[PDB]
Parts: structure tokens; C-alpha cells; sequence
């Protein structure tokens, strides 16, 4: 079994300071890397935090950084999140991820289940746009997602950086396709990927009752990480 | 003991004498077609520009 | 009545001979008399791969012509990325003694072995991150020499115990042993279809097996003294072998019989590993003069020398595209070549 | 006449760059010949380098005219920097000595317990010395008395009548590593044979440390004597030679410190060879 | 510098190289052995007097020094195809039975053509060897009611043990021609107490001399 669980949650006024812990078991944990993503309560998913293998590169959010702080213990493979002066754009439910990266390696490849923090009343960053919001599916159609990015994704080295991200509701979200082309372990074969340089699609084929939910795309070209809106699915 | 090593060796040698044989100059010409057909797309001997070497 | 039996060995030994004999008509020198010389071959290295810290004994090239796997007597098989020189996995081995390793074409598991007698296979898309041990097959009485794949699911190896074998890696057992050779087999090389290999031993032969069945198929004698190294024409009706007797020949299959002899006066020393192109009109060959020369295939001339290394020259590989050669030696590095 | 002091001098120049490159060179690439050790002669033979070309070339420019060209514009530089960069000559030489004496002494602990690190130190310390030792002095006597007592006709040490300031130097400088050098190499010598009980091992080992010691001291003894004679007798010529002798071992000193490791010249041959 | 999502992969290589270099300096601390002899030799007695199929690895430590044994004998194969793999080892551990008036061709023949042929091989020009005679208890009952000139037939001296056992000492030593090499010689009993310090002592003799020649000095 791979194991992520986080504790360290509930409700503080403004002003206050709080730490979150991520408790894992199972895998090689001190060869990962550890990423933070946080959930509004109506919005999609930001990002927060990002520590290494070995602890030697840390990366911030812009609206996070001097405010928090990030660690990790290995030999005791828990992993660390200090908020210090919060304030009501907080409010969100917070995740566990991990990101082993090498040639052919799968970044993002397990959620953890995240803790829910509340608080009472008191210019080169890459814009990716999900167009459409809500699409209605019957089941054994096909259904055609899109995602556009403002830069070119295709780097020199022959590569593109586009991740995909499916959240059933009430759960945590899995990877589906890394890198516009590859299918990531555990998912069917009905998905794939297909784009070109900014305009990037997923093609899922004969939609089955066990896939509604909603859809995310993410980039990796450079710091910061930038998600989408996501899109929706329903039936009928 | 060494009746039954025997037996096997000629038995073996036996089978083997039984093959079919095609001539030396056709294995030859053979090779020669394949060798001289194949010879655009081999990067060894027909040394390729540093546009497209990925060792470059 | 073994005298009878040695007679009739003798008689049929004779009979061989005399076919080979009446069914070579021509060489293949004078149906090459015409092709025109492929010219000195240039060749500079690219990359210097610097790793290890003892001499390296075995390598062998991914299916996909970027991944590389190096096994050494410093306890270390690594696995790297030709292309940006980058180390991808470093695995400690339980025996520092090592002489063979392979990649499976589908790029899932590595293998290695060596004097401890025990073909370890390990893991590699385990989803607990590191590397592990899948399996220690032992059956062997004998240090191994060479290990091939065959797809993800069975192994065939040749042991110092004068035999070879095809294992099941699910299970464990030894789905079949080849045994038929008088001496130390030392090499072994698999034809494209994966369904006949040869293998050349200590007693001066090459004998081409079937892995269906394990009757052997033909036994090839032409050198002087023990072979070390085997490789195939690409299109399988074809090998090439590597002795001791400072010569490597070409070896045919259907017409029976020996083709073609590669030695010149200045060259004394003995062959460690001999390769093709993709094509198959350069062989290149690794000697233990610290050096590597290229043979026109279809003319025996000399066309070239990659030197550069400090000491013996003990793998050598070439890419599945021709991209490539990578030659690695006991001075601890490994080069690669275009 | 001029011909032949040019030809020496060209001779000495080439034979002692083409040395030190070859050495530098080889223990870059030879895999195995990298050690601990072999980087305090990985220093040694990058410093003698500059002495190699620009002492060598320009005290040949002013080895036979008799004037200073240049005057005081790159004479306090050229004068410094030479001074400098020989004393880190002697104390490479110094800091061999100890690696040498504890590798030898200490077998079993010691190879095992420096890191790359502590040599580095050792390295960058030796330098730092000298640089200290010699460049300010040297460079800011000037402001420190207030007037420049060297005339533009010739370049030599500001301080030359300060007794203190040339005998601190002087002694230091010499007449340190040349007790602390024969005392390790004597115990070296009497601690290298064998206990267990045709040459023995102790006798090609004082042969050996015999030859380096007498060759050092044979080299940098008068030049280091007459600079305690003056502070008032001027060879005027005599003492020419004395830099010409300094120079010589900034040029054999590859051969004795590195074509006796036997590891080394096989790599010397493959080089020359291929 | 042009890197994109591939600056993590080189800090995962520096990762693993920093691995491998610490590895190998932890694992040059430890002294390497190779155990040879012939047939019936004793080399079974003293591998047991060291306390803590293929290749028999042994690891004991003594007065703060890692040691390993590789016992090979058990490789039934040609033995020039895995010497090298050896190569670069600090010794070679020699035993033979001084009893030496059998047959198996005289013991001790094969014996000392074991010895000329791993003193004189290419790899080991410059190995040195730490040579047992075993036994040298039953050789001293045996000498009494036999000659030694039957092994030897050269042999003209006295026929009591110390004589005899160092006339084979002795030819067994002048079949090494290298100038830098050497031979450690000792006559271990059946069951001595302590000869576990012999190859302290050799070892440390054996590295003095090695760390001198890489400085130059020798
Ligand atoms: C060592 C030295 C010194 Cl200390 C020096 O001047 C220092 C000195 O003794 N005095 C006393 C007399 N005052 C007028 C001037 C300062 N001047 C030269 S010239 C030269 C050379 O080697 N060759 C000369 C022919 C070009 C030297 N080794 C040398
Ligand atoms: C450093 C020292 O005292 O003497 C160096 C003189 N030189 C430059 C001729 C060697």
C-alpha cells in the first residue's frame, strides 16, 4: 500500500499561526519530492509549497511567500507545513503529493486525503484557460476536453509539459496523462492525449458512470505551477 | 558408463548429418544484396551532418 | 564394441567433411571482387561516461538507443542516459564478482551474474520508488558468462559448467538445459526471431542450438583456440566470432560452413567482443591492445582504429539505429562513438 | 655572446613549460594516478608554470641590457609577484614533506581519516602564506617610509637596509622548511625499514631523500646567504647567477618529483608515444 | 540555463554520485585476500582458526582492521579465465603440506608447479604472497623413517627437520625472478594459538611498501 495522511487542522481566528503534518507510509520516501496543493471551498486547486529530495530547492507560491514555510523529516518521514499571520483567503482544504522525477519518471502520481482549515471573518506566471465549465455525457459517447496555454510548451529538448487531473467527487484527484502523451499506471486505455504547442486536448472514448467528476490541466515548464479552472461533467 | 556417451555422440551426429546444403556463392551474393540494400540508412558508414546527430 | 563406435564416428566425421568440401564451389572474396573500398572511417569521441571505480566488465544497450546499463566489480550495476551523460539508478549488487548483465527490451528489469553462481534479476517500476530484487535463479555448477533476454518472462544463459540454459522467471525452475559442449562456454548471442542462438566455448567450436527443443543444430570448427565473444549478422543467417588467436571470423548457416577469416601480421593479441553495424558492412572488434578496429565486412581490409583507451577493452556495443558505438574497458570509462 | 644566454634561456623556458603541462596533464587523465597525494603536486607544478614564463622571459629582457625598461610601472608588480610565487614553490614542496612523512609513519589510520577537503586547506594555506608573507611588504614599502629608494636604473627589495624586515623574510622563508624538512625525512628514512626479521628498501629510500634534500639546499643556499650579506659587498654580476641558480630547480623538480614514481613516466611515455 | 523540469534529474545524479564516492571510500578500507593451494593442502585448517557453491567470502577483524578471505577452491573450470577478476588484490595466501614423500608424481612437484605458475603469471607480476607450510608435525615424525632425497633427489645434507624443511623453504623461494615483490614464510602447526598476527604483519608491511612507491619515494 502507498499511504498519505494529514493531521493538524480545525478552526483558528485571523491573526493566528498553525502547523499541518503529513504522515506517509509506504515507498522510499526520502528519494520523492513533496508538493502542497491547496482547495478553496468552491474554487479549483492552487499551489503552495514545493520541497526536494534531499531538501536543497524550495519553491513558493507568490501569494504565499514570507508567510509560510515548508519542511520535511525523513527519518521519521513526515512532512512539514508552518502558517504564520493568515487571513480569510485561507480557507481551503490542503493536500500531500509527491513528484519523483528522473528520465521516464511519473510526477504526481499519488494524492494524499487533506485537512480542511477554516478562518472566521477578520507578471510571467503562465495563464492557462479550461473553456468550457459543463459539458452533459451519455455514457458510451465521446467526449473531446481542451486546454490552451498563453506560451509555447514544446522546449528544445523535444519535450511538452501538460499534465491532466481527474477528481471524483468527494475524493482526491489521480493522474491521468503526463506529458500530452503518455498514460500514466492504473488508468484505462479509453484515454488519451493529443495538441500542439498551446493547444492541448484529452479524448476520453466510451465514457463509462465511474468517470464524472471534474478535469484539470497543469504545466511544468517552469516555477510556478498554474492549474486550471478545471471542467465539469454530468450526465444526461 | 562411457557406452551411453558414445551412443549419444554418433546419435547426435547422426541428426545432424541430415540438413539440407544451399551453394557458397549464393549465401555469398546473399549477403552481398543485403549489405549493398541497406546502405542509405546506416549511420556508421555514411557519416550524418550535425543537424540531425544526437550525440552532437 | 567402442572402437566400433569410433570408427563410425570417424566414418561419419568423414562424410561431414567431404560434403563441406564438395558444396563450397567459391569464396565470398571473388563475388566481392567488385564493390568499391568504404574508405577510412572517421570516428571522434563524444562522450566520456565517468562513473565507476573498478574495471568495467559488461554493458548492454536499451531497446529505445538512449538507456545504458554498466556492471562493475565496485559492487555497481548503474544505468544511464547517453544523450546528457546523466545517471538515472545506481543498484548495489549482494557479489562484487560480475561478468554479464542485460536490459530487457521492454525496459522493465536488468539482470547480472557472475562467479557466485546465481543470475540475480532486478526490478525496476516498482511503485515504492527504489529498485529491487525480483529473483535469484540457481541452478548452475559453473560461473556465468553471458545473459540474454528473451521477453519479460524467461532468461537464457551460458555457464562455466560447459552448459547453457532457459529459465522461468515466474516460477523459478530451469525450463530447459543445453548440454552437449566439451568446455568453458564463454559467450552467447540471440538471432533476431528469438528462436535459435549459438554459442562459442573453450574447446575451439560454436554450436547453434533451438530454444524449443534443445537438439543441437550445427557445430562450427575453425579456430585455434578459445572464443570469446559472439555476435550475429543483422539478418540472422549469419555470425560472427571472436578468438584467441588474434582472428574473428564470419560464419554462415545454411551453406554449413566458414566463410570468412579476419587477422593481420601486426595484431597478436586476442579478441574480447566483436560487433556489427546496422547495415552490415563494417565489423568492429575489441582487442586487448588497448584498442578497437573496424574490418571492411565483404573485404577484410583494415578501414580505421578507435583508440584511445588506456586499457583492455573488455564491452563493446552498438545501437539499435546505428547511432552509436559504445566501447568500455577496464580503465573504468566507457565512450561512446558516431 | 648574447646568443647563447638567449638560446639557454629560450632552452630552460620550453623544456620547464612542456614539463609542468606534461604533468598536469597526465595526472588529469591517467584514472588511476589521481590520489591525495598526487594534488600537492598537482599544485607544485601549476606554480613553477608561471615562474616558467614570465620570470624566465623577462629577467631574460633585462638578464643582458642592464637597465630597467619599464621603470617602476610593472616593476613592483613583476618583482612581487615572482618573490610570491617562489616561496609557494617551497612551501608545496613543505606540505609534500608532511603528506609524505604521515602516510609513512601513520599507515593504517591516517590515508583514510583526510578527506579531499583538508588537502585543500592545506593547498589554499601554503598559497595564502606566501601571498601574505611577500606581496605587501614588497608592494607597500613605498607608503610605508614615504619615499621609493630603488632608482629607475635597475629593480631590486625596497627594504633591502631594514635588518629586521629582510632577515624575518629571509629566514622564515628558507631557513624554516630546511630543518623541518631534513627532521621528517630523517624519520622517514628510520622508519621505513622493514620489522619483520640485493639493496635493502631503507637504501633506495635514502637515496632517493637524500638526492631531493641536497638538491633544494645546494640550490637556494648562497642566493638566501648574500641576501643576509648585505644588509654590503655588490657582485654587480656575480649575483646574476644567483636567480639563474633560484630558477634551476623551478625546472627539474617535475623530473624529481614526478618522474621517479615509475607510474608516472609510463604515463609520460604513452603521452610522448601516442 | 536552457534546463526545463531536467535541473531535478541532475540533482538526483549529483545525489547518486555523492553515493558511490562515499561507498567506495568506506569500502577501500578493507584489506583483500586470495586463498590458493592444492589438493589436501590444509587450507581447510586455518580457514577455521580465523574466528569473527561459488565464491567463500570469510570477514573477520582484527586490532581495529577489516579483513576478507576469498576462498575460490571451490571453482571446478579453467582457472585462466577467472584470475583477473582477482587482480588488484594485497595478497596471496599460499599453503602447503609439508608432507612431502606421496604421490597423488610427488606432491610437492605439483605444489611447486602451482607455485611457478601463479609467481611468474602476467597479472601478478608484483602480488606478493604470504606462504604456510602446514603440518610441519607429521612432516617432523615422517622425516625420521624416510629421506628426503626421494623427493629430492639433489638434496646432500643433514636429514633432520631443521634442515629439511628450510631446503623446500628455499626452493619454494627462488621461483620469483621480480624485483619488487616478496615472500612471507611461516610453518604453522596443526593447532598453533595465534597466527592470525603473521598476516597482521605481513599486511602492514605489504601496505608501507605499496604507499611508498605511490609517493615516488621508493
Ligand atoms: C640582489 C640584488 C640587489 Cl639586493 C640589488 O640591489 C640591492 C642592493 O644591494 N643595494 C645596495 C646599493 N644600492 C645602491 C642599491 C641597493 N641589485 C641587484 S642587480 C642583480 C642581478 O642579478 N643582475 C644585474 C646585472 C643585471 C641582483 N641579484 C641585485
Ligand atoms: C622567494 C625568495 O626568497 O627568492 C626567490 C628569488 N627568485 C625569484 C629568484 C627565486
Amino acid at each position: 500500500d502507498v499511504q498519505l495522511v494529514e493531521s493538524g487542522g480545525g478552526l483558528v481566528q485571523p491573526g493566528g499561526s498553525r502547523k499541518l503534518s503529513c504522515s506517509a507510509s509506504g515507498f522510499a520516501f526520502s528519494s520523492f519530492g513533496m508538493h502542497w496543493v491547496r482547495q478553496a471551498p468552491e474554487k479549483g486547486l492552487e499551489w503552495v509549497a514545493y520541497i526536494s529530495s534531499g531538501s536543497g530547492t524550495i519553491y513558493y507560491a507568490d501569494t504565499v511567500k514570507g508567510r509560510f514555510t515548508i519542511s520535511r523529516d525523513d527519518p521519521k518521514n513526515t512532512l512539514f507545513l508552518q502558517m504564520t499571520s493568515l487571513r480569510s483567503e485561507d480557507t481551503a482544504m490542503y493536500y500531500c503529493v509527491r513528484s519523483i522525477y528522473y528520465y521516464g519518471s511519473s510526477p504526481f502520481d499519488f494524492w494524499g486525503q487533506g485537512t480542511t482549515l477554516t478562518v472566521s471573518s477578520g507578471g510571467s506566471d503562465i495563464v492557462m484557460t479550461q473553456a468550457t465549465s459543463s459539458v452533459p455525457v451519455t455514457p458510451g459517447e465521446s467526449v473531446s476536453i481542451s486546454c490552451r496555454s498563453s506560451k509555447s510548451l514544446l522546449h528544445s529538448n523535444g519535450n511538452t509539459y501538460l499534465y491532466w487531473f481527474l477528481q471524483r467527487p468527494g475524493q482526491s484527484p489521480q493522474l491521468l496523462i503526463y506529458r500530452m502523451s503518455n498514460l500514466a499506471s492504473g488508468v484505462p486505455d479509453r484515454f488519451s492525449g493529443s495538441g500542439s504547442g498551446t493547444a492541448f486536448t484529452l479524448t476520453i472514448s466510451r465514457l463509462e458512470a465511474e468517470d464524472v467528476g471534474v478535469y484539470y490541466c497543469m504545466q511544468h515548464l517552469e516555477y510556478p505551477l498554474t492549474f486550471g479552472a478545471g471542467t465539469k461533467l454530468e450526465l444526461k | 558408463a562411457s557406452i551411453a556417451q558414445a551412443r549419444k555422440l554418433v546419435e547426435q551426429l547422426k541428426m545432424e548429418a541430415n540438413i539440407d546444403r544451399i551453394k557458397v556463392s549464393k549465401a555469398a551474393a546473399d549477403l552481398m544484396a543485403y549489405c549493398e540494400a541497406h546502405a542509405k540508412e546506416d549511420p556508421l558508414l555514411t557519416p550524418v551532418p550535425a543537424s540531425e546527430n544526437p550525440f552532437r | 564394441e567402442l572402437d566400433q563406435l569410433r570408427q563410425e564416428a570417424e566414418q561419419l566425421k568423414n562424410q561431414i567433411r567431404d560434403a563441406r568440401k564438395a558444396c563450397a564451389d567459391a569464396t565470398l572474396s571473388q563475388i566481392t571482387n567488385n564493390i568499391d573500398p568504404v574508405g577510412r572511417i572517421q570516428m571522434r569521441t563524444r562522450r566520456t561516461l565517468r562513473g565507476h571505480l573498478a574495471k568495467i566488465y559488461a554493458m548492454h544497450w536499451g531497446t529505445d538507443s538512449r538507456l545504458l546499463v554498466s556492471a562493475s566489480q565496485d559492487g555497481k550495476l548503474i544505468i544511464w542516459d547517453s544523450y546528457t551523460t546523466n545517471k538515472v539508478h545506481a543498484i548495489p549488487l549482494r557479489s562484487s564478482w560480475v561478468m554479464t548483465c542485460a536490459y530487457a527490451p521492454s525496459g522493465n528489469y536488468v539482470a547480472c551474474g557472475g562467479l557466485d553462481n546465481i543470475c540475480s534479476i532486478y526490478n525496476l517500476k516498482t511503485r515504492e520508488g527504489n529498485v529491487r530484487v525480483s529473483r535469484e535463479l540457481a541452478g548452475h555448477t559453473g560461473y556465468l558468462s553471458c545473459c540474454r533476454f528473451l521477453d519479460d518472462n524467461q532468461i537464457v544463459t551460458s555457464s562455466g559448467d560447459t552448459t547453457c540454459a532457459l529459465w522461468d522467471i515466474e516460477t523459478g525452475q530451469q525450463t530447459t538445459t543445453f548440454t552437449g559442449h566439451t568446455g568453458d562456454v564463454m559467450s552467447l548471442s540471440l538471432a533476431p526471431d528469438t528462436r535459435l542462438f549459438v554459442s562459442g566455448a573453450c574447446d575451439a567450436s560454436a554450436k547453434l542450438w533451438d530454444v524449443r527443443e534443445g537438439m543441437c543444430r550445427q557445430t562450427f570448427t575453425g579456430h585455434e583456440s578459445d572464443i570469446n565473444a559472439i555476435c550475429f549478422f543483422p539478418n540472422g543467417n549469419a555470425f560472427a566470432t571472436g578468438s584467441d588467436d588474434a582472428t574473428c571470423r564470419l560464419f554462415d548457416l545454411r551453406a554449413d560452413q566458414e566463410l570468412m577469416t579476419y587477422s593481420h601480421d601486426n595484431i597478436i593479441c586476442g579478441i574480447t567482443s566483436v560487433s556489427f553495424s546496422k547495415s552490415g558492412r563494417l565489423l568492429l572488434a575489441g582487442y586487448d591492445d588497448f584498442n578497437c578496429n573496424v574490418w571492411d565486412a565483404l573485404k577484410a581490409d583494415r578501414a580505421g582504429v578507435l583508440a584511445g583507451h588506456d586499457n583492455r577493452v573488455s564491452c563493446l556495443g552498438v545501437t539499435d539505429d546505428g547511432m552509436a558505438v559504445a566501447t568500455g574497458s577496464w580503465d573504468s570509462f566507457l565512450k561512446i562513438w558516431n | 655572446e648574447v646568443v647563447f644566454i638567449v638560446l639557454v634561456a629560450g632552452s630552460l623556458s620550453l623544456v620547464t613549460i612542456i614539463g609542468n603541462i606534461l604533468v598536469m596533464v597526465s595526472i588529469k587523465v591517467n584514472r588511476h594516478l589521481q590520489t591525495v597525494n598526487n594534488y600537492f603536486l598537482f599544485s607544485l607544478a601549476c606554480a613553477d608554470l608561471i615562474i616558467g614564463v614570465f620570470s624566465m622571459n623577462l629577467y631574460t629582457l633585462y638578464t643582458v641590457i642592464g637597465y630597467w625598461p619599464l621603470g617602476p610601472v610593472v616593476c613592483d608588480l613583476w618583482l612581487a609577484l615572482d618573490y610570491v610565487v617562489s616561496n609557494a614553490s617551497v612551501m608545496n614542496l613543505l606540505i609534500i614533506s608532511f603528506d609524505r612523512y604521515f602516510c609513512v609513519t601513520k599507515p593504517l589510520t591516517y590515508p583514510v581519516k583526510r578527506t579531499t577537503k583538508m588537502a585543500g586547506m592545506m593547498i589554499a594555506a601554503a598559497w595564502v602564506l606566501s601571498f601574505i608573507l611577500w606581496a605587501p611588504a614588497i608592494l607597500f614599502w613605498q607608503f610605508i617610509v614615504g619615499v621609493r629608494t630603488v632608482e629607475d636604473g635597475e629593480c631590486y627589495i625596497q627594504f633591502f637596509s631594514n635588518a629586521a624586515v629582510t632577515f624575518g623574510t629571509a629566514i622564515a622563508a628558507f631557513y624554516l622548511p630546511v630543518i623541518i624538512m631534513t627532521v621528517l625525512y630523517w624519520h622517514i628514512s628510520r622508519a621505513s625499514k622493514s620489522r619483520i626479521k640485493p639493496p635493502s628498501r631503507e637504501k633506495k629510500v635514502t637515496r632517493t631523500i637524500l638526492a631531493i634534500l641536497l638538491a633544494f639546499i645546494i640550490t637556494w643556499a648562497p642566493y638566501n646567504v648574500m641576501v643576509l650579506i648585505n644588509t654590503p659587498c655588490i657582485p654587480n654580476t656575480v649575483w646574476t647567477i644567483g636567480y639563474w641558480l633560484c630558477y634551476i630547480n623551478s625546472t627539474i623538480n617535475p623530473a624529481c618529483y614526478a618522474l621517479c614514481n615509475a607510474t608516472f613516466k609510463k604515463t609520460f611515455k604513452h603521452l610522448l608515444m601516442c | 540555463t536552457l534546463s526545463a523540469e531536467d535541473k531535478a534529474a541532475v540533482e538526483r545524479s549529483k545525489m547518486i554520485e555523492k553515493n558511490l564516492k562515499e561507498d567506495g571510500i568506506s569500502a577501500a578500507k578493507d584489506v583483500k585476500l586470495l586463498l590458493l593451494g592444492a589438493g589436501e593442502s590444509g587450507k581447510s585448517t586455518i580457514v577455521k582458526q580465523m574466528k569473527i557453491t561459488g565464491i567463500v567470502e570469510t570477514h573477520f577483524t582484527f586490532k581495529n582492521l577489516h579483513f576478507r578471505l576469498f576462498d575460490v577452491g571451490g571453482q571446478r573450470s579453467e582457472r585462466k579465465k577467472w584470475i583477473h577478476c582477482f587482480e588488484d588484490v594485497t595478497a596471496i595466501i599460499f599453503c602447503v603440506a609439508l608432507s612431502g614423500y606421496d604421490q597423488v608424481t610427488n606432491r610437492m612437484h605439483e605444489s611447486l608447479m602451482l607455485f611457478d605458475s601463479i609467481c611468474n603469471n602476467k597479472f601478478f607480476i608484483d602480488t606478493s604472497i604470504i606462504l604456510f607450510l602446514n603440518k610441519k608435525d607429521l612432516f617432523g615424525e615422517k622425516i625420521k623413517k624416510s629421506p628426503l632425497t626421494i623427493c629430492f633427489p639433489e638434496y646432500t645434507g643433514p636429514n633432520t627437520y631443521e634442515d629439511a624443511a628450510a631446503y623446500i623453504q628455499a626452493q619454494f623461494e627462488s621461483k620469483n625472478r621480480s624485483p619488487n615483490k616478496e615472500i612471507y614464510c611461516h610453518m604453522t602447526c596443526a593447532t598453533d594459538t595465534n597466527n592470525i598476527q603473521v598476516v597482521f604483519d605481513a599486511v602492514t608491511d605489504i601496505i608501507i611498501a605499496n604507499n611508498l612507491r605511490g609517493c615516488g619515494l621508493y
